[PDB]
């Protein structure tokens, strides 16, 4: 069972700060990993997959890195509509796992 | 005391071996081989081989042990001093034969990595089932060869080696794929289809080709290494033959690492913003295997080698390899667990598969004596050390003793442990590499009139007074 913990509550950040959210995995998953933003009133919404390739309609000010077992997600220039919930998620599609790919939050930006 | 200078270049054998009129015939009896065509079957608990793998794609290297002609019997007017000259065998005619019907030999294993076909379609579906691989079977490519050398032949394959320690980013990387060449065993396979890569130390999914070449190496002979060596050894009469054809066009799983560039296609929209596949394996098929071009049961002879040495067989040894996949029949066998039921069933008869092969070899050898006066003695020892070491030219050590006590009852509690417990060489170095032994120690025959090849060689050359006029017409 590949497990990503994400036991990290996010720190208060101002406009223009940089945040390092770190998602670590027990088993090696390759590069297959996704990230999502969850605004607390609507459906979830994806930013980047395979830790390097961003989706359409998303600005290039979000970053992606990390390989092997640990991965990250950084960005700078925090707007007003970045108050949401974040989630890292693997794609190893195994059978005997109980993933839920959980963890991740983000404070209201001052 | 100051030996003369040795010649810096090598030389053909016409200058220092002699040729007499004394010929001999040696033909083995019959050689049969039965087993399974796909995998050598074994017990579920441990390693033990009930049936051998036998399929018609192997190499079948032979190893001919010849009788030593330094103690051998001859008719009259053949004389030599054993302190001055010695004797050696030379082959002048060889045959390879098979009696079988004429087969095909298809294969295919039930877990072959296929996704779709790329010959026609209407709409491509990105599917990616977990192991969605399916049984597909195929044909192979027909090949023939014959190589005759004093030492075993040499093949090649494309494998994997250690890269430079510059960059290490992922276990999902690519090997360097350097080229190496080894000595050929009895059981290595050939395919001129997918080609010479060992599918074990290179492919970890082991689901690329059918299962007859999946746990082993698919080799291929060189034809450059065995002619560029300065002696003319290891092959001196080769006859190559093969055919090929392409049948169908398919796709692998599709986990591409070497991605496509961007500036090659144009991006569309909707379902047209993805990739179908980039990796295509085609299937081979040998076609129209007609038995008029078969290079077999035809007694060819030798007057000239492609190399420097002729069919002089140093060390009283000879190697023959033949490759055939035209007799590749398969025998659908089945047997029933119970016969009393007057209705046929699912599981009352269970089936098997077997494969067989029949060989026969016949040779014509010619006597060759070699005089030695202080000049070729320097040359022969420099050619190979074992050629001079198989004949004793040095006198005795100071203790000779009675060679080995030779106890009578070899398994008891009286004596200590005996019989070759420390094995000092004197053996063949190639003991670690298996062959097919063919013992021909007393197969030879001085007359060759009543022999099935012997009149075919005799008819070709002059037969005038050689046959003799046994009891006459009037």
């Amino acid at each position: 069972d590949p497990m990503l913990t994400q036991t990290a509550a996010s720190v208060e950040v101002a406009v223009g700060g940089t945040v390092t959210i770190k998602c670590q995995a027990s088993q090696s998953i390759g590069g297959y990993l996704s990230w999502y933003q969850q605004k607390p009133g609507q459906r979830p919404k994806l930013l980047i997959y395979r830790a390097s390739t961003l989706a359409s309609g998303v600005p290039s000010r979000f970053k992606g890195s990390g390989s092997g077992t640990e991965y990250t997600l950084t960005f700078s220039g925090v707007e007003c509509a970045d108050a949401a919930a974040y989630y890292c998620q693997q794609g190893y599609t195994s059978s005997d796992i109980n993933n839920a790919f959980g963890g991740g939050t983000e404070v209201v930006v001052k | 005391y100051l030996p003369p200078v040795p010649v810096s270049k090598v030389v053909s054998t016409d200058e220092y071996v002699a040729r007499t009129n004394i010929y001999y015939h040696a033909g083995t009896s019959r050689l049969l081989a039965v087993g399974h065509p796909y995998f050598p079957i074994k017990k579920p608990n441990n390693n033990k081989i009930l049936v051998p793998k036998v399929s018609g794609l192997q190499y079948r290297v032979f190893r001919i042990h010849l009788p030593d002609p330094n103690k051998f019997g001859f008719p009259d007017t053949s004389f030599y001093n054993p302190d001055t000259q010695r004797l050696v065998w030379a082959c002048v005619g060889v045959e390879v034969g098979r009696g079988q019907p004429l087969g095909v030999g298809i294969s295919g294993h039930p877990l072959l990595n296929k996704l779709d076909d790329t010959e026609n379609a209407s709409a491509y579906a990105a599917n990616a089932g977990v192991d969605n691989r399916e049984c597909i079977s195929m044909d192979y490519k027909q090949t023939q060869l014959c190589l005759i050398g004093c030492k075993p032949p040499i093949g090649e394959h494309w494998g994997k080696g250690s890269p430079c320690t510059n960059v290490a980013v992922n276990p999902g990387d690519c090997p360097p794929l350097e080229l190496i060449n080894t000595v050929i065993q009895d059981g290595d396979m050939v395919d001129t289809g997918f080609g010479a890569m060992d599918f074990t130390t290179l492919q970890a999914n082991k689901s690329e080709v059918p299962l007859d070449i999946c746990t082993s190496i698919c080799k291929y002979p060189d034809y450059i290494k065995m002619v560029s060596e300065p002696y003319g050894d290891s092959l001196f009469f080769y006859l190559r033959r093969e055919q090929m054809f392409v049948r169908h066009l398919f796709n692998r799983a599709g986990a591409v690492g070497e991605n496509v560039p961007d500036d090659l296609y144009i991006k569309g929209s909707g379902s047209t913003a993805n990739l179908a596949s980039s990796n295509y394996f085609p299937t081979p098929s040998g076609s129209m295997v007609t038995s008029d071009a078969q290079i077999f049961n035809k007694p060819y002879w030798l007057q000239r080698a492609q190399g420097h040495n002729n069919g002089i067989c140093w060390g009283n040894q000879l190697f023959v390899t033949v490759v055939d996949t035209t007799r590749s029949t398969n025998m659908s066998l089945c047997a029933a667990i119970s016969t009393s039921e007057t209705t046929y069933k699912n599981t009352n008869f269970k089936e098997y598969l077997r494969h067989g092969e029949e060989y026969d070899l016949q040779f014509i050898f010619q006597l060759c004596k070699i005089t030695l006066t202080a000049d070729v003695m320097t040359y022969i020892h420099s050619m190979n050390s074992t050629i001079l070491e198989d004949w004793n030219f040095g006198l005795q050590p100071p203790p000779g003793g009675t060679l080995e006590d030779t106890y009578r009852f070899v398994t008891s509690q009286a004596i200590a442990c005996q019989k070759h417990t420390p094995p000092a060489p004197k053996e063949d170095p190639l003991k670690k590499y298996t062959f097919w032994e063919v013992n021909l120690k007393e197969k030879f025959s001085a007359d060759l009139d009543q022999f099935p090849l012997g009149r075919k060689f005799l008819l070709q050359a002059g037969l005038k007074a050689k046959p003799k006029f046994t009891l006459g017409k009037r």
